[PDB]
Formats: structure tokens, C-alpha cells, sequence
């Protein structure tokens, strides 16, 4: 039903910064939460509601940002201050008005 | 009343489960009236876990949790909840995220549907760089959660959790928080301690669980005393029923039973267990009988219900798929089952019911 188009990833030098983008295709009727999990398990990087509520994970609290426009359903994710650790597929994400989660294929981030 | 030994007596000297996900209201769900839509995750370890309560595709702000505590086989439970008015549009649902999981899984709420103990809990779980570990302690008599201690928490003190507890004076809490932080002490040593014994790395999280407690009867007398122990969920030492002897699983395990065997601490935990144990828990169900001395008996009603019971004990047969007794979040329990009959026996039955 919804796909969503993921840009942004690739290499990046410690210290420095890129921006993630997501953007959901169909209604905008159809998606209210959007944001990133990074990967056995996937943590939560930060995600955003329609009304611009946020939510980070801790081990990027500071450093990252996410961001919406406010006529699309696509969300941006600015990451700076990138450390090795922070190596990892970055999963876009979001959530119809009935709680179904749909997920992106990943973009591959790597800090040298 | 927690135990009261010397720290270098419990010295030591020397499997990750996927949690179960239930989503429910407090109360049967009327529109316009206010409720309590809860989340119940059981079963999983480590300790570690995300838990969201979602409101039409975006996260509820305000979501409490109950006090971190484990089951017999040491799988860890916890109650997450929140207070809601449900409407005809509204959709609610539970995200869970573990380390069992290769994404978050996502609950939603279908709208349309003696003897007595006190036990003592604790868990202690280490975080290599970000400081101590982290410690969480809590007292039960019965099912009812009375005290508690949690090392991030601010205050440093172990807290009430049932009404009957607060009547409790200043000696009585600072003896608590005395026991209570050497109990922590005695966790955080041990935890350093197992990873050497087990050639672990420093950078690994870990688990150290505690469990002690004593049964008495309707007569409440001793019945029955408990000690275990545990690491990363699997077992370490336990004193055995006679509280004479201890159990050892492994190799490291044989070394602390020498070392405990000739420093004899199981005759100093069985002089609690059997004497100090029961005397407070006399006096808990003295002081509470309002509360720890009732009885409520389930509401009842292929899918057999039962509703709103305390003591949490029950039994559901058919003459199959039987859910978790799951916490309502007001003292009482939930549960149900999946020609035939349902059998039913709970302590505040007259007899066993059945539903045809």
C-alpha cells in the first residue's frame, strides 16, 4: 500500500555529517509517524508524529536531528558528530492512523 | 523486612527469551467512559526492553511502567499502562522492542475483547562505561507489591508501594534503605566478580538476580523458605527446601557452595527465613488485612473468561490455548482459555465452577 523512497546514506569521515530523507508515497492521509531504526535487533534512532512530536534514541540525543515537511510525508534526518559506532543500515519506518508499520529497504551508513 | 547480613557473607568466591505481548483495557471498554489501556510484556530476558502504547499511529506521552520483577524461572514482567477515554475512532495498539526481536513488534487493542507468602526481588544489571549497574529491588506479600528501590531513582530510598506500609516510621525506612543498599553493594561486587569467573569481556552486559522469601500457611505458620540465585538468567546457587544445603549448576557455582558451606551462611538465612520472615510477614497481614486478606472471586463468562480476582492464583481446563494471568493494574488479575466444559478453581470459590 505505502513505499517508502529512502536517499541520503553512504561514507562519511568520523566528525562528520549526513542527511537521511524518507519520503511516503500515496495519501497523506495514510501515514502519521515516520523515522529510522539502525541494525540482531533494530534501535530506534528518531522518529516524528504529523504534528512534530519527536522522539530520540539516547546514544544519538544531541548529535541527530529529524525534521518534517509540513506538505509531504517525508521526514529528513540530519546526523552529525558521526562516530564508527554509528556504522549501521538506517531502516526509514512509519505508521498508518491504525497503527500498521511499513518499512523501507535501508540505506547502509558507514563512518570510517 | 529485608535480610540483615554483613556484606562478605553472600561473597561469591570463584539463553535470551522472547517476551509475550498482551494488550487490554483495565475495566470492559465503554465509549466516553474513562479506562486504563495497559500493556503487559512477560516471559523475556534480559531485563532490557522498549515499550511504547501507540494512539492512532503515534506515541501516548504519559505511559507508566510498574517496578521491574521476575518469575520463578527468572523471566523478567513488567505492566506498562496509561489512563484513556476510548472513542468509536480511535485505534490503540503496544510496540515492543527486544533483543530477541529483528524489528519491533506491534500489539493492537481489540476493542471488542489460605496461604499466604512474602518474597523479595532483585536485579541488578551492569552498563560497562555508562556508571553502576543498575539495581532494582521490590518486596510482595502475596501479589501485592509493597516496597521498592530503584538505583536511578532520586530519592536513594526504599519507597512504599501499598497503602498499609506507609504507617511505617523513620526507623523502619532507614533500616530498609540501610538493607537495601547492601544488598545493592553485595549485587554490584558480584557482578564483577561472575565475569572473571566466567573469563568474560568488560564491555558485555550482565545479569545478577536475588530471590528470597517464606511461605506460611492459613495458619500462618512456616511452611516453606527460599534463597536463589541466578546469572544471566540461568541458575547459580539455591538453598534447598530443608535450608540446610545448597544446589550448584555449575563449576563456579561448586566453589562459593565450599566457601558458604564452611563460613555457614545458610544456618544465618534460615534463622530469617523461618523466624524474622515470618514474624513481619505476621505483622504485614496484620497491618494490611484489608487489603492482603481479601479474597475477590472471578467474574466469569470457545473462550472461557475470568475477570477481575485476587489472589492471582487460578486454574482454567476445557473439557487449547490459556493466556498469562495478566495484572488488570488495580490489584485484581485477569485471564482466559481457549459439549465442552470449563473447569475453574480459584482460592475464592466455595468449589470449582464450570461453564457449558
Amino acid at each position: 500500500e505505502v513505499k517508502l523512497v529512502e536517499s541520503g546514506g553512504g561514507l562519511v569521515q568520523p566528525g562528520g555529517s549526513l542527511r537521511l530523507s524518507c519520503a511516503a508515497s500515496g495519501s497523506i492521509f495514510s501515514i502519521n509517524t515516520m523515522g529510522w531504526y539502525r541494525q540482531k535487533q533494530r534501535d530506534l534512532v528518531a522518529d516524528i508524529s504529523s504534528g512534530g512530536s519527536t522522539k530520540y534514541g539516547d546514544s544519538v540525543k544531541g548529535r541527530f536531528t529529524i525534521s518534517r515537511d509540513n506538505t509531504k510525508n517525508t521526514v529528513y534526518l540530519q546526523m552529525n558528530s558521526l562516530k564508527p559506532e554509528d556504522t549501521a543500515v538506517y531502516y526509514c519506518y512509519g505508521l498508518s492512523y491504525s497503527n500498521d508499520d511499513y518499512w523501507g529497504q535501508g540505506t547502509q551508513v558507514t563512518v570510517s | 523486612y529485608m535480610l540483615d547480613l554483613q556484606p562478605e557473607t553472600t561473597d561469591l568466591g570463584c539463553i535470551q527469551r522472547t517476551p509475550k505481548i498482551q494488550v487490554y483495557s483495565r475495566h470492559p471498554a465503554e465509549n466516553g467512559k474513562s479506562n486504563f489501556l495497559n500493556c503487559y510484556v512477560s516471559g523475556f530476558h534480559p531485563s532490557d526492553i522498549e515499550v511504547d502504547l501507540l494512539k492512532n499511529g503515534e506515541r501516548i506521552e504519559k505511559v507508566e511502567h510498574s517496578d521491574l520483577s521476575f518469575s520463578k524461572d527468572w523471566s523478567f514482567y513488567l505492566l506498562y499502562y496509561t489512563e484513556f477515554t476510548p472513542t468509536e475512532k480511535d485505534e490503540y495498539a503496544c510496540r515492543v522492542n527486544h533483543v530477541t526481536l529483528s524489528q519491533p513488534k506491534i500489539v493492537k487493542w481489540d476493542r471488542d475483547m489460605g496461604s499466604h507468602s512474602m518474597r523479595y526481588f532483585f536485579t541488578s544489571v551492569s552498563r560497562p562505561g555508562r556508571g553502576e549497574p543498575r539495581f532494582i529491588a521490590v518486596g510482595y506479600v502475596d501479589d501485592t507489591q509493597f516496597v521498592r528501590f530503584d538505583s536511578d531513582a532520586a530519592s536513594q530510598r526504599m519507597e512504599p508501594r501499598a497503602p498499609w506500609i506507609e504507617q511505617e516510621g523513620p526507623e523502619y525506612w532507614d533500616g530498609e534503605t540501610r538493607k537495601v543498599k547492601a544488598h545493592s553493594q553485595t549485587l554490584r561486587v558480584d557482578l564483577g566478580t561472575l565475569r572473571g569467573c566466567y573469563n568474560q569481556s568488560e564491555a558485555g552486559s550482565h545479569t545478577v538476580q536475588r530471590m528470597y522469601g517464606c511461605d506460611v500457611g492459613s495458619d500462618w505458620r512456616f511452611l516453606r523458605g527460599y534463597h536463589q540465585y541466578a546469572y544471566d538468567g540461568k541458575d547459580y546457587i539455591a538453598l534447598k527446601e530443608d535450608l540446610r544445603s545448597w544446589t550448584a549448576a555449575d563449576m563456579a557455582a561448586q566453589t562459593t557452595k565450599h566457601k558458604w558451606e564452611a563460613a555457614h551462611v545458610a544456618e544465618q538465612l534460615r534463622a530469617y527465613l523461618e523466624g524474622t520472615c515470618v514474624e513481619w510477614l505476621r505483622r504485614y497481614l496484620e497491618n494490611g488485612k484489608e487489603t492482603l486478606q481479601r479474597t475477590d472471586a472471578p467474574k466469569t463468562h470457545l473462550r472461557c473468561w475470568a475477570l477481575s480476582f485476587y489472589p492471582a492464583e487460578i486454574t482454567l481446563t476445557w473439557q487449547t490455548e490459556l493466556v498469562e494471568t495478566r495484572p488488570a493494574g488495580d490489584g485484581t488479575f485477569q485471564k482466559w482459555a481457549a459439549r465442552y466444559t470449563c473447569h475453574v478453581q480459584h482460592e475464592g470459590l466455595p468449589k470449582p465452577l464450570t461453564l457449558r
